[PDB]
């Protein structure tokens, strides 16, 4: 349920993620059908002021009965080639997130640990 | 074989249309670049299907990205290229490869809510002109014996070749410069006999080997009664004939870099005078007469120089033939 | 600076077994890739810092957390 | 079958440049096996990426699903996950830029 | 086996190193003095010494050679 202006807590290695700024980052826009933005789709970032996509990688509202949620708004970046512009994210990820068709495994293998 | 008229498309600009960001793609610019003959046995010289087009630009949407780069566009040919454009003259000036000429268009943009212009892709006008087939044009003689006398002159085995026209590809036979290097000369399409010799496979394929911009005039070198021919059409006379016709087709490509092909050399020796007779014809006015101060009764005296074919001998012949070839790939 | 420095000749030996008991992997690689962790870290490595990565390194003998093909 | 032989010889048969497998354990649900793969250049990446694709969908599994190559328009990275186990291609510097086979080695030694 | 033969196969494992430079392969070509190389240097020469003549060498004496000679009477003697 990534909205519009939602602030995301970026799990992620980037410098620029891990980069405090005068506000933590917040997206813009997503890649969605709807004006919805759910677990596994492209999301506008503001990394000290930079536009980048990312990807929102756990979410905080209930979805599935029988899947897991964090608290907060979890994603991990994307160049724009695509592939994880940082290294790791300490936190770990649902396991279901690659079962979405489409760019799953640059993320699937980077991540500490799968939740 | 004629010469051809392409038009040449690059790339196209890309699209938003995004609040943040802006425009795609931008335009490529047309290289042309001449290739040996390696060019030519991958078969794409009969390959006009109207031309060829390049890439465009993108757009990207989510979630404010800006669009892809543009696309350049090179136009390659088989064996040589004479490179034209719309302004009724030709800026580069060679047929020998490795040689680009470059024309640029472009700077692309976007149309009206973010970052502002109306365009599409960018085109120009290319003539390729290879100068005959390959190199020049063989038209030869009743003697002719010029497939022999290349194979003889030369270590390397003639192939078949193509050109960009709208017509059957004549056949071309490679000549050995003695340096590293090979090149090409082109005779009449199909089965090579000479355009005087009363062949050229064709009414329509004649006019294709007469349109040549380069021509050279194979004839018998020995003597008439010595001539591979029966009856031999005389070497002083045929010569005469063939050179006068060459000569007054165009007073131009008499001055140009244009030879006369030295045949049925295969007989002749070192002391048989074949290359003495060569100079003799080549260094005159293509008649008796050597030198003319003021009365000249052709259009240029002191012409240019023969090519030498079935080579003998070892008083530069070798080094003749590749000038010759080097001055047919200068055009 | 380390746990021990027979203990480090102990675990490059054990790599070096490892190494040559390798099955589909370049085997060679492995033995460059284990001495550019061993020569670019243990030159003038920190005593608690080469406390953890002689850990590191204990686990990796162990290979609790994946095994190499 | 396309097993992890059929992988090495694969692999072996398009000349891979430097090559990373590692059989994963039942303690992570996530593949059975985890390989890099480090190539020429990106079109020769790009043709092993489609050649081992090619091998392991006309070879068997029919009723196994498809895999994409995903990374297909990342130039550097690239990778493509089996039915039990996952490839991915990169450059060996992005390889150890990524520091992967380590990373997959080590579940909690990284930073 | 010939105990020529072992020190000579452990010269020439020694030369095949392209870590080391052959300038004094003597039989006392110390590691870290004769050749300067480490400790992870000489756990290496000791691998590549056990890869041609060796695969039985035990870490405890290999620790402390130091020495071709050592090595080549380590050798003879194992055999
Ligand atoms: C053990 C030794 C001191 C011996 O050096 P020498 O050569 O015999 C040398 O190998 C060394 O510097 N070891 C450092 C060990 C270490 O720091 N390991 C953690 C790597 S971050």
């Amino acid at each position: 349920a990534i909205q519009k202006m939602t602030r995301v807590r970026v799990v992620d290695n980037s410098a620029l993620g891990n980069s405090p700024y005068h506000r933590a980052p917040r997206c813009i826009h997503v890649y969605k059908k709807n004006g919805v933005g759910k677990v596994g789709d492209q999301i506008l970032l503001a990394i000290k002021g930079q536009k980048k996509k990312a990807l929102i990688v756990g979410h905080c509202m209930p979805g599935p009965r029988m899947t897991p949620r964090f608290d907060s708004n979890n994603v991990v970046l994307i160049e724009d080639n695509g592939n994880p512009v940082g290294t790791r994210i300490k936190t770990p990820i649902p396991t279901s997130l690659r079962k979405r068709e489409g760019e799953y495994s640059k993320v699937l293998a980077i991540a500490q640990n799968f939740v | 074989i004629d010469k051809l008229r392409l038009f040449t498309r690059g790339g196209s600009g890309g699209m938003g249309y995004p609040r943040l960001g802006g425009e795609g793609g931008k335009g490529g610019d047309v290289w042309v670049v001449a290739q040996n003959r390696m060019t030519l046995k991958q078969l794409k010289d009969r390959y006009p299907r109207k031309r060829f087009v390049a890439g465009v630009g993108a757009n990207s949407k989510i979630s404010a990205l800006k669009g892809s780069k543009g696309k350049d566009c090179e136009i390659p040919v088989p064996v040589g290229i004479s490179v034209t454009d719309e302004n009724g003259k030709i800026i580069g000036e060679l047929n020998k490869e490795n040689d680009r000429i470059l024309v640029a268009q472009g700077g692309l943009g976007g149309k009206l809510l973010t970052n502002f212009l109306p365009l599409k892709g960018q085109k120009r006008i290319i003539h390729l002109d290879l100068k005959l087939i390959a190199d020049v044009g063989l038209v030869g003689f009743p003697n002719a014996g010029k497939s022999s006398l290349l194979s003889c002159v030369s270590h390397a085995k003639p192939a078949i070749a193509d050109y960009a026209f709208t017509t059957l590809k004549p056949e071309l036979g490679k000549i050995m410069y003695s340096d590293f290097k090979q090149i090409s000369v082109a005779d009449l399409p199909g089965l090579i006999e000479g355009a005087h010799m009363n062949k050229g496979m064709g009414h329509k394929f004649l006019k294709h080997i007469e349109r040549t911009r380069q021509l050279l005039f194979v004839v018998d070198i020995s003597g008439f009664q010595l001539s591979s021919h029966t009856q031999y059409r005389t070497a002083f006379e045929t010569i005469i004939l063939l050179t006068k016709e060459l000569e007054l087709y165009k007073e131009e490509l008499q001055t140009k870099p244009a030879l006369l092909a030295v045949n049925k050399m295969d007989l002749p020796d070192a002391q048989d005078k074949f290359h003495e007779l060569m100079s003799q014809l080549q260094n005159p006015k293509d008649f008796l007469h050597l030198f003319e101060k003021n009365m000249i009764p052709e259009r240029t005296v002191e012409f240019q120089h023969i090519i030498p074919i079935s080579a003998v001998t070892g008083e530069g012949i070798e080094e003749l033939k590749n000038c010759i070839r080097k001055s047919l790939d200068e055009q | 600076a380390p746990w021990s420095r027979e203990a480090v000749l102990s675990l490059y030996r054990a790599l070096l077994r490892q190494g040559r008991q390798l099955r589909y992997t370049d085997r060679d690689f492995y033995f460059a890739s284990i001495r550019r962790e061993f020569r670019k870290n243990q030159k003038l490595e920190d005593a608690e810092a080469r406390e953890r990565q002689l850990e590191k390194g204990l686990v990796f003998l162990n290979g609790k957390l994946g095994r190499i093909i | 079958k396309f097993d992890i032989d059929m992988m090495v010889s694969l692999l072996r048969q398009e000349n891979a440049r430097d090559i990373c497998v590692i059989q994963v354990p039942p303690e992570m649900r996530y593949t059975d096996y985890f390989v890099i793969v480090s190539g020429t250049s990106t079109r020769h990446l790009h043709a092993m990426a489609f050649y081992v694709v090619k091998m392991y969908k006309h070879l068997k599994c029919k009723r196994d699903p498809h895999v994409k190559i995903e990374g297909k328009d990342t130039d550097d990275w690239l990778c493509v996950d089996f039915g039990s186990m996952v490839i991915h291609l990169m450059l060996p510097e992005t390889r150890e830029i990524y520091e992967l086979e380590k990373l997959w080695t080590l579940r909690s030694y990284d930073d | 086996l010939t105990l020529e033969g072992i020190q000579d196969r452990v010269l020439y494992v020694l030369k095949l190193y392209d870590k080391i430079d052959p300038e004094k392969l003597s039989v006392n070509s110390h590691f870290m003095k004769d050749l300067g190389l480490d400790s992870l240097d000489q756990v290496e020469i000791i691998m590549a010494m056990e890869d041609e003549f060796g695969f039985e060498i035990p870490d405890i004496d290999a620790e402390k050679l130091m020495c071709p000679q050592e090595i080549v009477d380590y050798i003879a003697d194992k055999k």
